């Protein structure tokens, strides 16, 4: 056990965060695969910027209160069912509680400089408390049960919106999301494209695996270059056109959908859409 | 295949086994080309070649790997590195932990280099989707993005679904199906395709063998159901069958069997998940059909 600035002991089967209070000069400490089954003594450490605790057995946030200088926080695929203990880590800029067993958001509202909330594969089933973060340009809340957007209209700065995998059936409360560029929506229960109108800087757009039937309401979205509308119920041909003011479109997702029955599927895309070189998984020549 | 893309695959599979032997931690960084690069090649190979694979000894057969790099790299130097040994893994190549990239490009590196010698069939952590499984996508948009991550499900909906060894070994991740009565039926599934939630494909990759179940009962994943002894024994006899290889499960010694030694469950990744000290093993079958199994220690 050195003094430098990274401390890396990943997989050194470590069950106890015993003997730490040394490192005189620590900023990350890595602790990634371990069975660590507590947060402990961790004091000492206050020149530690980022902690992680990537895959172990805490079941409870504690102890992390010294930890005043702390930007990247990472407590995934643990045991966790609560968001509790991170009230003091004032200067955190990302917050990682990916595959948890967190059950709804909570005390978040003093994180003033969080830039990136990863909240992935959890128990959550509303947004809610994050009225206080301002600053978040990625927010992350892929496979949850949310059941519909909302709460979402403090942050102005949001530039990525994950919502894949939950239990949303109609798209609203971007209204307030301006400079949103990446959206992705794929396997909910949507049904109708709409609310995007807000959303001009929105580069990709993700609503496949829906029910969706008809493209509407994207004759606006000029920066889209990605566009995924794969497993759903697009029916008409005549509505690619409401993609030819993206003229920056690279890629479009169209298969297992009822326009590929049609036995010249990819050249009326192509010919629909001059300006994408991919097509599904296959480029175009 | 280009030999100017010949000595990039070479470089590829170079930087990607510079990492043996040291630190478990390490990473690889490779270019988002070159990764997107593997995936498409590969895509192609895994579609010209058929959804059943008819394969012939000698080859080793894996189980399980869930990302851990380091651990693919000590099953090749038991059994060797390709071209030494002929290899079939039965899914699951990504998971937990931030080396399931490194893991998943060296077997498609691998697949490109030795496609008639280099085989990967499709685990029930391949799918389309984060419904059920979020480490892949999680590890992906993170060290690039999450279109890396959607070209990675172009390339696993082409993946094959089991494996035919000398008529005589049945390969398959997850066991067998309610719906499976013919060989066909496994030909039929047209590529590409997502994992659907039930069907052949699904029981393909899902199910599990149970000993206190007698026929076909649910199974506690939620997904596809359970079967037991007497339907292994019906499925050997009908299609001239000695033996099925699956794997899916975590069993202590790497492999575990089943059904009176009918069936075995292959799991190749030491030390999954926290305390539970279970190890690999690693079946290997010779021209005439016998099978031995070496064993990795975590
Ligand atoms: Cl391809
Ligand atoms: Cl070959
Ligand atoms: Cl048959
Ligand atoms: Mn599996």
């Amino acid at each position: 056990d050195r003094d430098a600035e990274d401390v890396d002991l990943n997989h050194y089967r470590i069950g106890k965060i015993e003997g730490f209070e040394v490192l005189k000069k620590v900023k990350t400490l890595c602790l990634r695969q371990n069975l660590i089954k507590c947060i402990e003594n961790l004091e000492e450490l206050q020149s530690l910027r980022e902690l992680d605790l990537y895959d172990n057995q805490i079941k409870k946030i504690e102890n992390l209160e010294a930890l005043t200088e702390l930007e990247i926080l990472d407590i995934s695929f643990n045991l966790l069912r609560n968001i509790e203990g991170v009230d003091k880590l004032t200067r955190l800029k990302k917050l990682f509680l990916v595959n948890n067993k967190i059950s709804k958001i909570e005390n978040l509202s003093n994180l003033h400089q969080l830039q990136m909330l990863e909240l992935g594969s959890n128990r959550i089933r509303a947004i809610e408390n994050i009225d206080t973060l301002t600053n978040l340009e990625s927010l992350f809340l892929g496979k949850n049960k949310i059941t519909k957007l909302q709460n979402l209209d403090a942050l102005t700065n949001l530039t990525v919106l994950s919502m894949q995998s939950n239990r949303l059936t109609k798209i609203e409360g971007l209204q307030n999301l301006v400079n949103l560029r990446e959206l992705y929506l794929s396997h909910n229960g949507i049904e109708v494209i709409e609310g995007l109108e807000n959303n001009n800087k929105l580069t990709m757009l993700d609503i496949a695996s829906n029910r969706i039937k008809k493209i509407e309401n994207i004759s606006h979205l000029t920066e889209l270059q990605e566009f995924w509308m794969n497993d759903n119920l697009l029916e008409s041909w005549s509505d690619l056109d409401e993609l030819k003011g993206a003229r920056s479109l690279e890629t479009v997702y169209l298969e297992r959908n009822p326009l590929q029955k049609d036995p010249q599927y990819r050249r009326k895309v192509m010919l629909a859409l001059p300006s994408v070189r991919q097509i599904d998984a296959t480029f175009v020549r | 295949m280009s030999d100017s893309e010949k000595l990039n695959l070479d470089s590829i599979i170079g930087r990607l086994l510079e990492v043996q032997g040291s630190r478990p931690g390490k990473n690889v960084q490779l270019t988002e080309n070159e990764i997107r690069g593997l995936c498409l090649k590969s895509r192609e190979i895994f579609l010209s070649q058929p959804i059943l694979l008819e394969l012939e000894a000698p080859l080793k057969i894996c189980g399980d790997i869930h990302g851990q790099y380091y651990d693919l790299l000590r099953l090749f130097e038991y059994g060797g590195f390709p071209p030494e040994s002929n290899y079939l893994f039965l899914g699951d190549y990504v998971d937990r932990g931030k080396q399931s990239l490194e893991t998943i490009c060296l077997l498609l590196a691998y697949k490109i280099k030795y496609p008639e010698n280099f085989f990967l069939l499709r685990g029930n952590h391949e799918c389309a989707s984060i419904n059920r499984i979020y480490g892949f996508y999680d590890e992906c948009k993170r060290r690039y993005n999450i279109k890396l991550w959607k070209t990675f499900t172009d390339c696993f909906n082409c993946l094959p679904i089991a494996a035919i060894v000398d008529e005589k070994i049945f390969c398959c991740h997850g066991g067998l199906s309610p719906d499976l009565q013919s060989m066909e039926q496994i030909r039929r599934i047209m590529r590409p395709t997502d994992v659907p939630d039930q069907g052949l494909l699904c029981d393909l990759l899902w199910s599990d063998p149970d000993k206190d179940v007698q026929g076909w009962g649910e199974n506690d994943r939620g997904v596809s159901f359970t079967f037991g002894a007497e339907v292994v024994a019906k499925f050997l006899h009908k299609h001239d069958l000695d033996l099925i290889c699956r794997a899916h499960q975590v069993v202590e010694d790497g492999y575990e069997f089943f059904a009176k030694r009918q069936l075995v469950t292959l799991f190749s990744a030491p030390n999954y998940c926290g305390e539970f000290d279970n190890a690999g093993a690693m079946m290997s079958v010779d021209e005439t059909l016998m099978c031995s199994f070496q064993i990795l220690k975590p």
